């Protein structure tokens, strides 16, 4: 909760470029065999984007503001990341929205929450039987004053520690536009080192969030594991960004797939 | 003047086949229908300050004197709209008319007839012409010495 | 609107109408009824229990 | 379906023929758009189908008569559409009811397209 | 020589499938009259162009059944009757490098009139 | 033979340093994107 | 049109919606003269071809 990890070590902020990041189908009109020019709040093409990992001696888990929007890409090998929380104060002085997978369903809700200085969801003695369940929760103490409940589709989150090159890569959009919060998900796989691959990726709806609450920062929630200061986070890289008003040629293929998008 | 003639016809077929922009002249008629087409049917979707550029939307929402308002300005920007490209197409029509009356006067000289004009024909002594169908338009093949 | 000659006639606003083709009046297809197509019920509030 | 009709699709209205067709939507894209920015096809959000929406048929409506000396026949032609409603015969311009078709080739009176024309003979 | 022939109706474009927008658009006259017969006359007008220009004779004439020109070969220009459509081996090309959309456009409300001289006619010219 | 050569900016013409008034110019569409072709077209003549 | 010919003059005096209506006569003005100039330059060219 309030007391910090032992071996977390704070690094500078390094940048990176990302190359088509932040292309995304607009709405659900449907379009073939057409180029069509969309204006909306994009990342633009070459800009630099934050560079964070966490490991076993330096852990980020810091707080971001969400500003208007924010483009967030990532690969995982155990997949560390939990989920996220949004909201003003990402306290219970006000509502905040959570994004989580409890490794039952994937659980959305706003509510009042505690807050913690370094949430996420810990695990300890694994060693033979390698267990990873659910035990012990720092993300936030207590909740209340619920005023929206959601469940998704069910899935297993497989967080055995695995070691070697990033084998997955997931890129998420979110952005709060007209009180209604859209969220964008592409999974694909990559044979990745460091820094990013070079590729185009169309991003696709994953959810529909009609929170209209007031969202000015973000965190992102790792889980940790021991064979809680003590306790560590496997190797994962994670970048952010913020979007702007940019506007995007959208080339349509045959099939409505996305082909390439160029920025004006 | 057998191997000559022969010959020339002969680099005719092989630049018209790998020369694709010798046509342009052709193909721009055809662009500026699709532009002015496509231009003309995109200004339907604006709003010309209107509440909403659909009629429906203004006729089960803003209130029968309101509609009336709007309809107003939707009818006024649309009929505009569809002046300028009738006012277009006429001054387009007269260009495509004065070139079609040059197709003509080639086609009575420089085919039917023979013509001392000068660089009428096309350039050197002109002997005969052979014209050619082209999709909207004609081609004209000028044997010249 | 008694015959389409009619039609010419009032067209030309003449009651000569000389041998040719004229463009009297415009074509179209009118419904033949109103179709509905809205998604499923689902997602029910249980209220009879 | 395969018929002139006004439909409303969830928040959608229009007026126009339903037809199935093979188009593939993606599957959070359900009403897709022409290059024109209008709906050319819908997906039905009750059953999985694709409906290609056409407008249904108009056109201009042409009228085919000699001079009033020579006789009161009238012959009506049908402009870009098909004989629908309805000597009835189908050309490249449209329908054309009233008129003998005569294989027999004459000079132009009547100009109509295609390389068709009519006149009042035998 | 020939430009695309459109027909635009001044009633359905301005006013779609609205009976309110076509009563106050007669509060405007002949505005919508004037804009239907003006494309009215540039499509005959482009049908005269076709007249003027493409056939130059009233007659037909025909090319002997032995060729034999002196060392000349016309195969080239002179259309060929192995081919569905009649055309010369130049037409195939220039017919090939230029350029249904037409009927979408017709189904919008722009209708696409088809010219009175086919082409196949022309080519006969 | 040539006429002189004039490229009027209907963007600049319309609102002078206004930025509200441009937004009304937006409802219009192409109106001035299109006269700026028409205008293009007069000066590519000029030079043939 | 408008009570004034400038657009600093409006934008400074009336409300934002009460200037779009002024603004509105503004620019349909201007748009007629701009339209009727390039009109005139198209029938102009015509002549120097």
């Amino acid at each position: 909760q309030c007391v910090n990890l032992t071996t977390r070590t704070q690094l500078p902020p390094a940048y990176t470029n990302s190359f088509t990041r932040g292309v995304y189908y607009p709405d659900k009109v449907f379009r073939s065999s057409v180029l069509h020019s969309t204006q909306d709040l994009f990342l633009p093409f070459f800009s630099n984007v934050t560079w964070f990992h966490a490991i076993h001696k330096r852990f980020d888990n810091p707080v971001l503001p969400f500003n208007d929007g924010v483009y967030f890409a990532s690969t995982e090998k155990s997949n560390i990341i939990r989920g996220w929380i949004f909201g003003t104060t990402l306290d219970s002085k006000t509502q905040s929205l959570l994004i989580v997978n409890n490794a039952t369903n994937v659980v959305i809700k706003v509510c009042e929450f505690q807050f913690c200085n370094d949430p996420f969801l810990d695990v300890y003695y694994h060693k033979n039987n390698k267990s990873w369940m659910k035990s012990e929760f720092r993300v936030y103490s207590s909740a209340n004053n619920c005023t929206f409940e959601y469940v998704s589709q069910p899935f297993l989150m497989d967080l055995e520690g695995k070691q070697g090159n990033f084998k997955n890569l997931r890129e998420f959009v979110f952005k709060n536009i007209d009180g209604y919060f859209k969220i964008y998900s592409k999974h694909t796989p990559i044979n990745l080192v460091r820094d990013l691959p070079q590729g185009f990726s169309a991003l696709e709806p994953l959810v529909d969030l009609p929170i209209g609450i007031n969202i000015t920062r973000f965190q992102t929630l790792l889980a940790l594991h021991r064979s809680s200061s003590g306790w560590t986070a496997g190797a994962a890289a994670y970048y952010v960004g913020y979007l702007q008003p940019r506007t995007f040629l959208l080339k349509y293929n045959e099939n409505g797939t996305i082909t390439d998008a160029v920025d004006c | 003047i057998a191997n000559q003639f022969n010959s020339a016809i002969g680099k005719i077929q092989d630049s018209l086949s790998s020369t694709a922009s010798a046509l342009g002249k052709l193909q721009d008629v055809v662009n500026q229908n699709a532009q002015a087409l496509n231009t003309l049917v995109k200004q339907l979707s604006s709003n010309f300050g209107a509440i909403s550029s659909v009629l429906n939307d203004i006729l089960s929402r803003l209130d029968p004197p309101e509609a009336e308002v709007q309809i107003d300005r939707l009818i006024t920007g649309r009929l505009q709209s569809l002046q300028t490209y009738v006012t277009q197409q006429l001054i387009r029509a007269a260009e495509i008319r004065a070139s079609a009356n040059l197709a003509a006067t080639k086609m009575s000289e420089c085919v039917l007839g023979q013509s001392k004009r000068v660089d009428f024909c096309g350039k050197g002594y002109h002997l005969m012409s052979f014209p050619q169908s082209a999709p909207h338009g004609v081609v004209f093949l000028h044997v010249t010495y | 609107a008694l015959d389409p000659l009619s039609e010419t006639k009032c067209t030309l606003k003449s009651f000569t109408v000389e041998k040719g083709i004229y463009q009297t009046s415009n074509f179209r297809v009118q419904p033949t009824e109103s179709i509905v197509r809205f998604p499923n019920i689902t997602n029910l509030c249980p209220f009879g229990e | 379906k395969n018929k002139c009709v006004n439909f409303n699709f969830n928040g959608l209205t229009g007026t126009g023929v339903l037809t199935e067709s093979n188009k593939k939507f993606l599957p959070f894209q359900q009403f897709g758009r022409d290059i024109a920015d209008t709906t050319d096809a819908v997906r039905d959000p009750q059953t999985l189908e694709i409906l290609d929406i056409t407008p249904c048929s108009f056109g201009g409506v042409s009228v085919i008569t000699p001079g009033t000396n020579t006789s009161n026949q009238v012959a009506v032609l049908y402009q870009g559409v098909n004989c629908t409603e309805v000597n009835v015969f189908q050309t490249r311009a449209g329908c054309l009811i009233g008129a003998e078709h005569v294989n027999n080739s004459y000079e132009c009176d009547i100009p109509i397209g295609a390389g068709i024309c009519a006149s009042y003979q035998t | 020589v020939s430009m695309t022939k459109t027909s635009v109706d001044c009633t359905m474009y301005i006013c779609g499938d609205s009976t309110e927008c076509s009563n106050l658009l007669l509060q405007y006259g002949s505005f919508c009259t004037q804009l239907n017969r003006a494309l009215t006359g540039i499509a005959v007008e482009q049908d005269k162009n076709t007249q003027e220009v493409f056939a130059q004779v009233k007659q037909i004439y025909k090319t002997p059944p032995i060729k034999d020109f002196g060392g000349f070969n016309f195969s080239q220009i002179l259309p060929d009757p192995s081919k569905p459509s009649k055309r010369s081996f130049i037409e195939d090309l220039l017919f090939n490098k230029v350029t249904d959309l037409i009927c979408a456009q017709k189904f919008n409300g722009l209708t696409v009139l088809p010219p009175l001289l086919t082409d196949e006619m022309i080519a006969q010219y």
